[PDB]
């Protein structure tokens, strides 16, 4: 009916699990995460770019004044000036020797490349987990995807399957995250409305073809010194390319955990972190009466090598007597040694070579072949291959990770030191009561 | 947008050892190795390399 | 279907777009070819009458080659 299970989060291991029921047949239980997706809600804050200076054409006034006016474009600079005399070529343009009035304006738009080459502000709240399973029962296959909150029932189509709450709550991007060309960095842009000049951010809108960009890049009008007419101005280097030019290195290499980050929408993939507690509901189609399953009269294991590498480099063989003919699961009652097959034929009497892995020093776990637990022990040695390109298909242990000889080093020294001290203890009290009772 | 072909580095050739790998690289012009673990912590690198 | 960077043809293959409207056939069908606007000839092709762009030793070498022949038209080629 129900299982419950905690499969680690590895993209790609595969994990096996024996489930059963009295009068039941077991039936062998595969569990795989093809692919985990991590995806945070968003929220954009405003879109920047290079701005490309706007420099209108003058207005002067040849015996007057003007007055600075009030404008909506961002960072508006006006200034005016008392006396020009400016030139062009064909002369004077004004007839007033000091009476010239010469106004400048300058603002700031965005750049006409700045559709391809734009930077967008980003606020990530909680991010949350969706994965693909192949989870495998039976003679059967099926793929499902489903949301890792404890609540959601992601079910192909009658698997009703429930992926618990995540271990830990893990995820790659802080509070503020900036996006450019699918190039994901982590950086704390001011945020909107309070622009610093020569930084990041600059200038920003809500979209590029908002018309409300506002700006501060720090204009500065000069006055005037050449004759013919001029408007001289200096300004902020732009903070967009300098941040481009102090970028750093993006999340594509700096997020750990191996998870791979892409757009569209901003999410990471395939992490792996924590445990997943998931739980199956298997219809009872799958399920098949013991009785109709062959049963194993006897079953002895014996074991050729092993060596505790990340692959399957393992091997084990076994004899077997069985009153019919059919297919039977085979699992590994251990948390240190996985099987490769999950089920296999059987013929009254024969042997079925069977491929293993592990990370303890010891083959002394239980094999059972539907039914009929076996004892294994070997003399597992340490591999050769310093590096392998494959993850390692079970987490190490403790109490496994040790030797039998070292496990019988340590509590022969252990147990000398203990039995010492009693034994002295002990003659020391009778010895006691002996001198107490001499008078 | 379009797609443009850039140049394919020589591939290098991996030493194993305990625990560490060690690369062998050439390039003739500057190129980027950048590295990462797969572990709670990324201890993230970048390099230009130029030369054997 | 394929990254959008590549075309598909008309057959389930996918090519890079660099060989679209390129004046060479790479899917088996031709899809590649006859659906852009290019209309360039180089100086060796001589474009026809009918506005289809064949090589220039083509013309009136005694045999039809265009749709409606120019090549082989007296008025193109005085014998
Ligand atoms: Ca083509
Ligand atoms: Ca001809």
């Amino acid at each position: 009916f129900e299982h419950a299970t905690t499969v680690p989060n590895v993209p790609g291991i595969p994990y096996k699990a024996l489930v059963e029921r009295a009068g039941y047949a077991p039936l062998n239980l595969e569990i795989t995460v093809v692919s985990s997706e991590l995806t945070p809600s968003t929220n954009k804050e405003y879109v920047t770019c290079k701005f490309h200076t706007v420099i209108p054409s003058p207005q002067v006034k040849c015996c007057g004044s003007l007055e600075c006016k009030a404008s909506s474009k961002a960072d508006y600079t006006c200034r005016v000036f008392g006396g020009v005399y400016p030139f062009m070529w064909g002369g004077a343009q004004c007839f007033c020797d000091s009476e010239n009035t010469q106004l400048s304006e300058a603002y700031v738009e965005f750049a006409p490349d700045c559709t391809i080459d734009h930077a967008v502000a980003l606020k990530v709240h909680t991010a949350a987990l969706k994965v693909g399973l192949r989870i495998v029962y039976g003679n059967t296959t099926a793929h499902l995807d489903t949301f890792v909150n404890g609540v959601t029932p992601g079910s192909s189509r009658d698997l009703k399957v429930i992926a618990g709450p995540i271990s830990a709550a893990f995820s790659p991007f802080d509070h503020k995250v900036v996006i450019r060309k699918g190039l994901v960095y982590n950086y704390d842009f001011p945020e909107y409305g309070a622009m610093k000049p020569g930084a990041f951010g600059d200038i920003q809108a809500s979209s590029l073809y908002a018309t409300d960009i506002v700006a501060r890049t720090d204009i500065r009008l000069l006055k005037p010194s050449v004759k013919n007419i001029h408007v001289p101005y200096t300004q902020a280097v732009s903070g967009y390319e300098m941040w481009k030019n102090n970028s750093g290195r993006p999340l594509q290499e700096t997020a750990p955990f191996g998870c791979k980050i892409e757009v569209e929408p901003l999410r990471a993939s395939n992490c792996a972190y924590g445990h997943i507690p998931i739980s199956i509901d298997i219809p009872d189609a799958a399920f098949v009466r013991s009785s109709e399953s062959p049963t194993i009269l006897e079953v002895s294991c014996t074991v050729a090598d092993c060596i505790y590498s990340a692959d399957f480099g393992g091997s084990l063989t076994l004899q077997y007597k069985a009153d019919r003919e059919g297919h039977c699961p085979v699992h590994s009652h251990s948390t240190t040694a996985v099987l490769k097959e999950a089920t296999t034929h059987v013929t009254a009497t024969g042997s079925i070579t069977l491929h293993f892995s592990t990370s303890s020093p010891q083959a002394n776990f239980i094999v059972s072949l539907c039914g009929k637990k076996t004892t294994c022990n070997a003399e597992c040695k340490p591999p050769a291959d310093h590096i392998i390109g494959e993850p390692h298909k079970v987490d190490q242990e403790f109490q496994a990770a040790v030797s039998k000889t070292s496990w019988n080093w340590l509590l022969a020294l252990f147990g000398g030191a203990s039995s010492l001290i009693v034994v002295g203890l002990i003659v020391l009290v009778c010895s006691s009561m002996l001198i107490n009772t001499r008078r | 947008p379009t797609v443009c072909r850039v140049p394919l580095a020589h591939t290098p050739t991996v030493t194993k050892w305990f625990k560490g790998i060690t690369l062998h690289l050439t390039a003739t012009r500057p190129t980027l190795l950048t590295t990462r673990k797969l572990g709670l912590r990324a201890d993230a690198t970048a390099e230009w390399i130029t030369g054997t | 279907k394929c990254e959008p960077s590549q075309f598909q043809c008309t057959n389930g293959r996918c090519i890079t777009l660099l060989w679209k409207c390129d004046g060479d056939e790479d899917c088996v069908d031709g899809s590649d070819e006859k659906n852009c606007v290019k209309k360039t000839c180089a100086e060796s092709d001589f474009v026809c009458n009918n506005g289809q762009c064949v090589p220039s030793r083509w013309k009136c070498d005694g045999d039809p080659d265009c749709e409606d022949g120019s090549d082989e038209s007296p008025e193109q080629c005085h014998m």
